């Protein structure tokens, strides 16, 4: 939720730490989807203010 | 019906203490009471990420 | 509308409707009148004796848990059912029974508020005197009430 | 960042298991007693498990 | 309550009565939805625009 | 293993009925269809219609009108098929056909009976 | 034989306590309160909608 | 409505043979090829068109090709001599026919 | 232009996929709508849908077409019959692949609809767009007029940079239309020229996989007890989340993202 | 419900036009408060529909070549469900139970 919480050493470099609170949910009944819960994204977040 | 579930809070410990930082993607409820005699209950309204010990 | 009693009640009370209850307050004492008959009870001959019995704190930490295991050395006349009970509040323990055999150690799990324990360990008829040293517990918040 | 989501696996009258993690953030779960339904009916037969 | 006994297997246990008499709940309270508010509602015949 | 039983071979002089029996079991029997097979010796085989045993339900070919009448009963879980005016040239060898094997349906028909021979006096 | 004890309220937490007779082996007694109820006598005033 | 089908043929022993069924309605059905040993009940050899029972000896194969269909024997036997059926449904899928039959020779 | 972009999307299939808000209520939409992407400035946005964009229901190219998946069946509609809006009506620019590049005003969610023969067609999703002024004066229409200030939008160009989404093998969809019901017995008659997996539970348990033309399975009483799958897994799918996934080696390409965010002025 | 002649239709209104009662199918009839609303059924005097939040509601047609349109300054309300304050259902989360206008006639 923060700047910084995907971070790439260069930009075409492999390498990504990521930091977000993905958490898997279960799904709704009767449906095919992977709900999941995250902190919303910390480049955004920084950019508003 | 389904409703949103909010991030989960991120807690941290310390004596006599907690720490939460939340992200909420939603105006979120945050509502807090003590188990004692006096509840001392706080009723918040959550929309920016916010940390509140 | 402002929030619910479930949110705003004194001593963790839970309320719950269809009946309107409220669950699992932490408040008060609940007096027990126990009539019990002799048939229950059993003489001291019919139940084992304890003799040379020694508790050692082989490990303490004064958590809200039972963050204490006591070892006691004991020689018994025979094996049983032993009424393990500190009469003094400075322990509270997890096993209200323990097994009971002709020679050997028995473990039992307590939970202690003081940093230097000394309590008498009350088996199925001696009264142990048990001490040692407790230390601070790893975890600043836990999720269950102090036992 | 973008939260990317494997295709859920789905197995009627059986089990799965979690495959390690080796991807940034990456995490599993298995959850039991669905019963998926596609825009062509019911996609197990079996009830439950 | 003070008055009744439980029994069983010949042992008889009267449980009561509470230490406190404290209650959450005051006089008068209001059900919606399932949760209960402390509300000091206006008597049948005089509730107010 | 699943058994198809039939009767005895017998002689009828033609413009009779004859009547051939079929007990058949071995299998999940709420729901197979049994074929009446008809062949002359030495001939093409000939599929008369098949029964629905479990059901009741009955089907014959289409120049098999009327002349052809099968049926069947819960208790002997049996097929009584019963063709009426015979003639000379239905002198031949009939057959139970249904399928031992887990798919059912068309064409899949493995266990077959012994067969009843139906023949004219000489 | 009579006893009056008396046991916190707290409700999931186990209390245990011993009997002691002059010539019989202790006893032991064991309470668990699973769940504590309050159970209000209430009465309908009445009902109110839009 | 009728599947036609050659009446006989010849294949020396140790040599495949095939056997030809066709029909109007044949692409949209399953073809079920029967051998039928003299004095007694016919055995399935061949169903779903394509592939053979269990027990069934391994020379025997089966494509369908537009309206036609084929039953290859590899290396015959002489064990392999009997009556030789495709069975199919009418178009109507309410009639069930079978072929005439083929009586190969094997030497 | 030529097949040069879409020398990699002329192998792949429109999908249907559940939407929460379909018209009347929550159901399998053709256009399920992925992701909507609103990081650029002025108001641009770049959708994620289940349909196709640019090519037509053979596998040809065709200008503006959106061809979208309907029960199996890929159909056509052109693109100025698709309506798109999130609080007010958005306007599209273009359409390649998977990706939609419009131009919206801010809204709490998104909605696009079509109508094809007599029923509307609609799917709309909670993501937020927002709309992102460029400089130090907050307006939320683009002036007439002013001074050029340089701005990252989404291009109108479906050029190969690189940014690449995988396109994997689709899983085997469930039918039920397949399985009839003729006299006391389940029957599986799978569409013309296609392969269907029957797996069944009645007495004694069925894999039918190789069904071509008919198979009548009369071990069985009723349609519900068992299912046919419909097999096709000859055009590869985008690994969306609300699709089943197939068992082994799944990956099988990439696709280049169009409209990707650049510089501007 | 019904249309016109009085016999039941799937999804029809009847409307009066001076006197004389017409008919006309629901999906040509439109319903806005701030943004579309969806249709969801209607029956008698009655109609279920699932609208956002707006201040007034605009329901119109278009029968030959006049766009018949009333608009009432009657508030929508959009009211979420639980502790967090969405203006768009989720597509995922956890059930909880709410009194939402049911699609039955009964
Ligand atoms: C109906 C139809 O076109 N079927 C074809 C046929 O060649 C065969 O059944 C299969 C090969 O196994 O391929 C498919
Ligand atoms: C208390 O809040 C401050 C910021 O307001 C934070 O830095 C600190 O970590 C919090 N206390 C604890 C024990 O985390």
């Amino acid at each position: 939720g923060a700047f910084g919480d995907i971070q790439s050493r260069t930009v075409s470099s492999s390498d990504l730490y990521a930091n977000t609170n993905l958490v898997l949910q279960r799904p709704k009944a009767g449906a095919i989807h992977v709900p999941y819960t995250q902190a919303p994204s910390g480049f955004e977040q920084w950019k508003k203010d | 019906c389904t409703v949103p579930l909010a991030p989960e809070p991120m807690i941290t410990f310390g004596f006599r203490s907690v720490s939460l930082k939340l992200h909420p993607k939603n105006p979120t409820y945050l509502i807090t009471r003590q188990l004692a005699d006096e509840p001392h209950y706080t009723h918040e309204l959550i929309s920016e990420p916010a940390v509140r010990n | 509308k402002a929030p619910s009693l479930k949110f705003t009640a004194p001593f963790g009370c839970e309320i719950y409707t269809n009946p309107i209850r409220a669950e699992n307050c932490a408040v008060g004492s609940i007096p027990l009148a126990f009539d019990i008959p002799d048939a229950l009870f059993t003489r001291v001959s019919e139940t084992p004796t304890l003799s040379a019995a020694e508790c050692t704190l082989n490990e303490c930490v004064y958590s809200s848990d039972f963050g204490g295991i006591a070892t006691v050395k004991y020689s018994a006349s025979k094996s049983g059912k032993c009424a393990v009970h500190v009469p003094s509040g400075t322990a509270t323990l997890k096993e209200a029974a323990v097994e009971l055999t002709e020679q050997g150690s028995a473990t039992i799990h307590f939970s202690t508020a003081n940093i230097h324990p000394e309590f008498r360990l009350q088996i199925c008829t001696s009264y142990v005197t048990c001490k040692g040293d407790c230390h601070p517990p790893k975890d600043h918040i836990v999720t269950h009430p102090q036992y | 960042y973008k939260t990317g989501m494997d295709s859920p696996a789905i197995k009627c009258c059986g089990s799965q298991e979690c495959t390690p993690t080796y991807r940034p953030d990456e995490q599993c779960k298995v959850f039991t007693g669905v019963y998926p339904f596609m825009w062509g009916g019911a996609y197990c037969f079996c009830d439950t498990e | 309550n003070g008055e009744t006994p439980v029994n069983f297997n010949g042992v008889k246990i009267t449980a009561g009565p509470l230490s406190t008499a404290w209650t959450p709940f005051d006089r008068k309270i209001v059900q919606y939805a399932g949760e209960i508010y402390n509300y000091d509602f206006p008597e049948y015949g005089a509730g107010q625009p | 293993q699943v058994q198809l039983v039939q009767s005895g071979a017998e002689v009828k002089k033609p413009g009779a009925s004859v009547k051939v029996s079929c007990k058949s079991s071995g299998y999940t029997f709420t729901n197979y269809i049994i074929h009446w097979v008809r062949q002359a010796p030495g001939q093409r085989l000939e599929w008369m219609g098949w029964i629905n045993a479990g059901n009741g339900n009955t089907k014959y070919s289409q120049k098999f009108q009327g002349r052809i009448s099968v049926t069947r009963d819960t208790s002997a879980s049996a097929a009584y098929m019963e063709l009426s005016s015979l003639k000379s040239e239905d002198t031949a060898l009939y057959y139970c056909a249904t399928l031992q094997m887990d798919y059912g349906g068309n064409g899949d028909l493995d266990y077959w009976g012994q067969g009843t021979l139906v023949t004219v006096s000489s | 034989y009579e006893h009056a004890t008396t046991m916190p309220s707290q409700a999931g937490i186990s209390y245990n306590t011993i009997v002691n007779r002059a010539g019989y082996a202790p006893l032991p007694i064991s309470i668990t309160p699973t769940k504590i109820k309050l159970i209000p006598t209430v009465n309908l005033e009445y009902v109110t909608c839009h | 409505y009728e599947l036609t089908q050659p009446p006989s043929v010849s294949v020396s022993p140790g040599q495949t043979a095939r056997i030809t069924c066709s029909g109007d309605a044949l692409p949209k059905q399953y073809v079920y090829w029967y051998q039928q040993k003299p004095g007694q009940a016919p055995v399935l050899v061949i169903y779903k068109d394509s592939e053979r029972p269990s027990g069934i000896p391994e020379r025997f194969s089966g494509s369908s090709s537009g309206t036609t269909v084929t039953l290859t024997i590899s290396g015959v036997q002489a064990e392999d001599d009997a009556d030789y059926y495709c069975q199919a449904a009418d178009s109507s899928n309410t009639e069930y026919v079978f072929g005439t039959g083929t009586k190969v020779t094997v030497l | 232009s030529t097949e040069e972009l879409f020398n990699e999307y002329k192998l792949t299939r429109p999908y249907m996929a559940r939407c929460i808000r379909c018209a009347v209520g929550s159901c399998h939409s053709p256009i399920a709508i992925e992701a909507v992407k609103s990081d650029g400035h002025d108001g641009y946005v770049r959708l994620q849908t289940s349909s196709q964009y640019g090519l037509d229901s053979s596998g040809n190219l065709k200008g503006r077409t959106m061809r979208y998946d309907m029960h199996g069946t890929i159909k056509e509609i052109p693109l100025h019959q698709v309506s798109l809006y999130t609080s007010r009506p958005c306007h599209i620019v273009d359409g390649h692949g998977y990706f939609l590049l419009a131009r919206c005003p801010a809204g709490d969610s998104i909605t696009m609809e079509f109508k094809k023969d007599s029923v509307r067609h609609s799917c709309s999703v909670p993501y937020e767009v927002k709309f992102n002024p460029v400089g130090r004066e907050l307006y939320t229409h683009p002036p007439e007029h002013g001074v050029e200030q340089a701005c990252q939008v989404y291009a109108h160009d479906a050029q190969n940079r690189g940014a690449y989404v995988e396109m994997h093998l689709p899983g085997s969809e469930v039918d039920s239309s397949l399985v009839s019901l003729s006299g006391s017995s389940v029957t599986v008659t799978p569409p013309d020229g296609t392969s269907a997996l029957v797996e069944c539970e009645c007495g004694g348990t069925k894999i039918s996989e190789t069904i071509n033309k008919t198979k009548q399975f009369s071990q069985c009483t009723k349609k519900e007890q068992c299912r046919a799958y419909r097999l096709q897994n000859d055009k590869w799918v985008y690994n969306s989340d609300k699709l089943p996934k197939a068992a082994g080696a799944t990956l099988k390409g990439k696709l280049h993202v169009p409209f990707l965010l650049a510089d501007g002025k």
